[PDB]
């Protein structure tokens, strides 16, 4: 088993930068894909953001075009999500991850198969 | 849950599943599909279906294998054939509504293009972009109004297009497309009219390096452009553009980790597919949240048209290149296609993903079953088997969905009622067991569970009712409709029972009732010339018997006592005490040291 | 399980009466139970028992004086003690009728935690 940690978050304010941090647990990530979703109440789950093998582009959900960012340290091994102007909303559980299927950008949930336990984050505005 | 396309889609599937199930020759999934783009309003999705309608029809496998067709020659100039006639006669339709004859067609479209030039005009209209234009609509007998009319600035142009149209693979003399180059190089490619050097191009093959942003600046002309292009002739190694080459160059600038990034990915997929690869082009098509279920169903329409190269082995990707295929495309791994899409309603609303699941019928597993099976035995046991999946008895089984498009469903139920057994789900397995008419496989499944709780008590909040009801039910079923079981499983079904009830009426407190009951099972010694039979009898007792022989003897021993306690007949009673003794005393079953402890001990005491 | 039984002291010769036992742990509507008694003195004997739904069974000196009473709607036991004599005086046990003989012949000791039953 390859597992994974999911941290950084806590509670922080509105308008604030928060950094998400995965690091991989038992494994060399450079043939799989990234994806950092998010858990809400409104809800089961919903997308964030998916960065591919490369490190190089990005897929961006339905509405955080434009305010976040996302990368990959294979010299790392680990996912970094950087956020920027949060919203009330984003009170949630922010999971990292895996995309083995070697094809694409998924954003959808169903297509990982491993994940770690999440990180939970509160915006208190 | 579903959407309305989805469900959409669905309902058709159904439908096709009626279809070859019943016997009936009917439109295979290409047709149904395409004209499910009409039965909803939309726009894109009937294009795509259009495509691969026209793309799919070609000489199906000339051949025995679908890797000998999908790599043949021949195979592929059906393909670029059929692609290049879709992109003309949809750049026809395009231009013939957007201006809103084909010869004035695109002489107004010129008009309402454009208002130094080769060769001059005919009507006043520059002859270069007339030719290449009306080519682009796929229609060379406007071009041959065009070079009849304009003939007197060429002349090698007219036989070169002559012999252009007369060859059904496009291709000239080779000598003539080695002139043709040779005159290119030399006196056309230095020109300031693009449109020359692009036909001169496209009809000899010139210049592979050269893309014409200028006059083809759109990606659908770009493929028309070099899919006009491509040659399977070995003339130059120089100019010689394969086929291969072109598919490794897209999937090189498109796709891979382009085909999410651009948010365009109807037209993305269509280019992936017009060049002779269907795979990688699904794959991606696929990941995308707005586009699933379109790839999903132009995969299972190539499948249904054995035109795909699915992976062999089990891995643990869709899109996967085994390192053999002198190119190929790199193959689908079309089981954990149907698998991560059915996954999404597959516990919700299982009803319809048991539709799409059939069609892994013929694909084999790792343990060397029809991944069907152990597709089903999942999903009908998380999910809780209801009788619309299978069915309920009484004595009559219930249709259900899986009668629907399979016959002899028994086969089913004892698979995934083995399966469910192997899970631990044991009273489960029964239930269904039992709903399949296989007795001794009930009853010998029943015994276990019923084994160890025959003699625990009462004990609210237990199973013991729960599986005592089991029973019961079977028991009727079985003696009312005269099924019987396997002799040696059946009657030690029904010595279970009796010992239920018996140890019931013992634990209610009834001594002489229980007495007459054991005395009538012939399980302990009852006289002291036929304890010696009693030893015999077992052997052939299974493990049922043993794993409770050690309560059913204490239990006698203490009606026993009690009897004798509370009492010229303790000779009789303390006489069978001793032969109950004897037995115990060589019993080589189960039993525990305090078993014969308290054997000994109450017998000593009542003596 | 648990098998607590009440209702006891000291009672004048003669007195009465009803002893309580409460059963919880095992279906009190399915399983016969009795009653026994062991004495500061004196060894255990039987006095009442009765099953889930049959009759009952009195020791021969006992009967009149005591009264069966299986209150199955609420899981609970009586024994209703009458006009008593001054040698039923002992502790009580509502135990399993089907467990009153490993207990009579001090095989193996009560479950219940007893009451003190005292006659002048």
């Amino acid at each position: 088993q390859v597992q994974l940690v999911e941290s950084g978050g806590g509670v922080v304010q509105t308008g604030d930068s928060l950094m998400l941090s995965c690091t991989v647990s038992g494994h060399t990530i450079d043939n799989w894909a990234m994806g950092w979703f998010r858990q809400t109440p409104r809800k089961q789950r919903e997308f964030v953001a998916a960065i591919d093998k490369r490190g190089t582009g990005a897929i961006y959900g339905n509405s955080v075009k434009g305010r976040f960012t996302v990368s990959r340290d294979n010299a790392k091994n680990m996912v970094y999500l950087r956020m920027n102007s949060l919203k009330p909303e984003d009170t949630a559980v922010y999971f990292c991850a895996v995309d083995q299927l070697n094809a694409g950008l998924g954003d959808v949930s169903y297509d990982y198969d491993y994940w770690g336990q999440g990180t939970q984050v509160t915006v208190s505005s | 849950s579903l959407d309305n396309v989805e469900m959409a889609y669905a309902r058709q599937m159904y439908m096709y599943n009626e279809k070859v199930v019943s016997g009936h020759l009917q439109p295979s999934l290409v047709d149904l599909c395409t004209e499910a783009a009409e039965r909803l309003d939309d726009k894109n999705v009937s294009d795509l279906w259009v495509m691969v309608k026209q793309m799919t029809d070609v000489p199906l496998i000339p051949a025995s294998d679908t890797l000998k067709s999908r790599c043949s020659g021949q195979m592929q100039m059906a393909f670029v054939r059929q692609a290049l006639n879709y992109l003309e006669q949809s750049y026809k339709n395009y231009t013939l509504i957007s201006v809103f004859g084909t010869y004035n067609l695109v002489r107004s479209f010129l008009n309402i293009r454009l208002p130094g030039l080769q060769d001059g005009e005919i009507e006043g209209y520059p002859v270069w972009a007339l030719i290449y234009y009306c080519m682009r609509c796929g229609d060379l007998m406007a071009a041959q109004q065009v070079v009849n009319r304009a003939q007197h600035q060429l002349g090698d142009f007219k036989n070169c297009f002559q012999e252009y149209i007369h060859n059904k693979d496009r291709r000239l003399s080779p000598t003539t497309e080695n002139k043709l180059r040779l005159h290119y190089r030399r006196a056309v490619r230095a020109s300031t009219d693009p449109y020359k050097r692009a036909v001169y191009c496209i009809i000899g093959r010139c210049d592979v390096s050269d893309n014409h942003s200028e006059v083809a600046d759109k990606t659908e002309d770009y493929l028309w452009l070099k899919l006009s292009q491509v040659c399977f002739e070995d003339s130059s190694p120089q100019d010689r553009l394969t086929l291969p080459q072109f598919q490794k160059q897209l999937f090189e600038d498109y796709g891979e980790s382009h085909f999410a990034v651009n948010q365009q990915p109807y037209l993305y997929f269509q280019v992936l597919f017009l060049t002779a690869q269907f795979e990688a082009a699904i794959a991606f098509l696929f990941r995308l949240e707005r586009t699933r279920c379109h790839a999903v169903h132009v995969a299972l329409a190539l499948f249904e048209l054995k035109l795909l190269l699915k992976s062999t082995g089990q891995s643990a990707q869709l899109l996967s290149q085994e390192p053999g295929e002198p190119q190929g495309v790199r193959r689908l791994n079309f089981i954990r296609l149907l698998m991560l899409y059915t996954r999404k309603f597959e516990p919700t609303d299982p009803r319809e993903a048991l539709q799409y699941f059939y069609f892994l019928r013929n694909e084999k597993d790792n343990q060397g079953e029809s991944m069907f099976l152990r597709c089903v035995s999942e999903l009908v046991i998380e999910s809780r088997e209801f009788d619309m999946l299978l069915g309920k008895l009484d004595g009559s089984r219930k249709p259900g969905a899986i009668d629907k498009f399979t016959r002899d469903t028994k086969t089913i139920i004892n698979k995934v009622a083995s399966v469910a057994e192997n899970k631990g789900l044991f009273e489960e397995a029964a239930k269904l067991y039992d709903l399949a008419k296989n007795p001794d496989k009930v009853l010998e499944l029943t015994n276990k569970l019923l084994s160890p709780v025959v003699s625990q008590i009462s004990a609210p909040q237990s199973n013991r009712e729960r599986l005592k009801n089991m029973a019961l039910a079977i028991a009727e079923r079985y003696k009312s409709q005269g099924v019987s079981a396997e002799k040696s499983i059946n009657s030690t079904f029904y010595l279970l029972l009796d010992l239920i009830t018996f140890f019931d009426e013992y634990h209610a407190g009834h001594i002489d009732l229980s007495f007459d009951v054991i005395e009538r099972l012939k399980l302990v010694p009852l006289s002291q010339d036929s304890v010696e039979e009693r030893v015999a009898a077992f052997r052939n007792f299974s493990d049922e018997i043993r794993h409770n022989l050690s309560e059913i003897l204490l239990a006698t021993m203490n009606i026993l006592f009690t009897q004798y306690k509370r009492l010229d007949k303790d000779s009789v009673l303390r006489s069978q005490a001793r032969a109950l003794i004897t037995f115990a005393g060589m019993i080589p079953y189960r039993m525990s040291g305090d078993t014969n402890a308290r054997l000994v001990q109450m017998e000593v005491l009542m003596n | 399980v648990q098998l607590v039984e009440s209702g006891g002291g000291l009672v004048q010769p003669g007195g009465s009466l009803r002893l309580s036992c409460v059963a919880s742990g095992f279906t009190f509507s399915r399983v016969g139970m009795g009653w026994v008694r062991q004495a500061p003195g004196k060894g255990l004997e039987w006095v009442s028992d009765i099953n889930a739904s049959g009759g009952t069974g009195y020791a021969d000196s006992v009967k009149g004086r005591f009264a069966i009473s299986r209150d199955n709607a609420k899981n609970t036991l009586y024994l209703q003690m009458n006009r008593l004599k001054p040698e039923d005086t002992a502790v009580y046990y509502c135990a399993k009728m089907m467990d009153t003989a490993m207990i009579e012949a001090g095989i193996i000791k009560p479950a219940g935690q007893g009451t003190q039953v005292t006659v002048s």
